[PDB]
């Protein structure tokens, strides 16, 4: 649900999109998410290791 | 490149700029190339 | 439906860039189906 179970009733998102609203309030435009979804899988999961 | 995206057909705000006044340009023309 | 709403016209910023090349194409339009 992303965050909106913390005002009220939950709203299911996919997860993909998101990210998109996150880099959003950053000040980057969503765009840039989608055309590097790939790398960005492997640089976050590998991140945790 | 961008997975997951969707086929349909995207309205110009200027499409009422040109396709509303291309016809009114076309609507000249056939009484401009009718002479 | 609003309250408390007040009358005026709202200037078409299209208008303008039309207008400016209406002064040309509608002229145009008189200068060359005239003849
Ligand atoms: C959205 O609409 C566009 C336009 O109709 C679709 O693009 C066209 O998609 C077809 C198949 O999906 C492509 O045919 C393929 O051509 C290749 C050769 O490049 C051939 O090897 C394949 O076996 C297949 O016949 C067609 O080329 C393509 N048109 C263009 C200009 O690329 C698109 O698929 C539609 N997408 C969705 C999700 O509906
Ligand atoms: C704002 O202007 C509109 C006209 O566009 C006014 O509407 C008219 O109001 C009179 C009575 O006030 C009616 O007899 C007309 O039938 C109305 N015409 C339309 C097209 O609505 C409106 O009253 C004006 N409002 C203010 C606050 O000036
Ligand atoms: C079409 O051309 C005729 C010929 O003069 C003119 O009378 C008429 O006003 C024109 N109409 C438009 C919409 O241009
Ligand atoms: C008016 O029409 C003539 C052709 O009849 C053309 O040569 C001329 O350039 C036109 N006027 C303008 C300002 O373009």
């Amino acid at each position: 649900s992303g965050w909106t179970f913390g005002a009220g009733a939950a709203l299911q998102i996919p997860f993909a999109m998101q990210m998109a609203y996150r880099f959003n309030g950053i000040g980057v435009t969503q765009n840039v998410l989608y055309e590097n979804q790939k790398l960005i899988a492997n640089q976050f999961n590998s991140a945790i290791g | 490149v961008v997975i997951g995206i969707v086929n349909n057909t995207v309205y110009d705000p200027l499409q009422p700029e040109l396709d509303s006044f291309k016809e009114e340009l076309d609507k000249y023309f056939k009484n401009h190339t009718s002479p």
